[PDB]
């Protein structure tokens, strides 16, 4: 597969600049991944160095945002909750 | 232990209270006189794993002991005349439980230590949020009415 960033703006109602870019190109097979080498297989690859390992996560994962509003109390439990009980590095 | 020393902690045995949970921990733990280092090394041992309910339990109550002893400490270091060390334990009070009554009393607490240093203008600040975030901004005034007092600033003083 060959890639494709496009761009517009949408200040200008003129529809002016409708730049692009070829940003490159995805060689792949089987003799690739039966090697591995871009997959992420879980635990082994805990210890995340090549951030576009990261980044691969991020863009795959059914992302999901909230608000917590705790009106009479403060809110700090989180990081116990995450370090101690979740167990974030 | 959290109720007990709870009764230790309204009945002012703090010498107590450490000393039992020196024999709790490590008595290796044995020079730490300070208990709100203590009360932190204190560990529940479970989440409280399927057995019969409760009202509340040990991390719960923890949280409390460690906020109460804060608070209480903070006091009579400022009242004694360290209006220096309260910063510390102050901070310590609304990071871990601060039912917002607590965090209000702490911030006065907090304009009282800068006032007396003589920085009214950080004082100010602590003294502003505890207005906001207070239903009983009765404490606050009072403060400001001293500040303005060690200033001159007798008609703000007399407005507030």
């Amino acid at each position: 597969c060959t890639v494709l960033l496009q761009i517009m703006e949408r200040e200008s109602g003129n529809c002016p600049k409708d730049r692009y870019v070829v940003c490159g190109r995805v060689f792949l097979s089987l003799e690739d991944l039966s090697t591995g080498k871009y997959l992420l297989t879980f635990p082994k690859k805990k210890p995340i160095e090549h951030m576009e390992d990261l980044f691969a996560l991020l863009a795959a994962f059914h992302k999901s945002c909230f608000q917590i509003t705790s009106p009479g109390y403060a809110l700090n439990s989180m990081k116990v909750w995450l370090l101690e009980h979740m167990k974030c590095e | 232990v959290g109720l007990q020393a709870a009764l230790w902690l309204s009945a002012d045995r703090l010498g107590d209270l450490a000393l039992l949970l020196e024999t709790l921990n490590g008595s290796q733990s044995g020079a730490s006189k300070d208990l709100l280092l203590l009360l932190k090394t204190w560990s529940p041992p479970a989440e409280e794993l399927d057995a019969p309910l409760t009202l509340q339990d040990a991390q719960g109550l923890k949280d409390v002991l460690l906020t109460a002893f804060a608070y209480r400490q903070g006091l009579q270091e400022l009242i004694t005349g360290n209006p220096d060390k309260a910063l510390s334990s102050l901070h310590e009070a609304a990071s871990g439980l601060c039912p917002r009554p607590v965090l209000v009393q702490v911030y006065t607490a907090l304009g009282s230590c800068h006032r007396k240093m003589g920085n009214p203008q950080r004082a100010l600040l602590y003294l502003v949020a505890a207005l906001k975030e207070g239903s009983a901004w009765g404490p606050p005034l009072l403060e400001a009415s001293r500040l303005y007092q060690q200033l001159g600033d007798t008609t703000a003083e007399l407005e507030s």
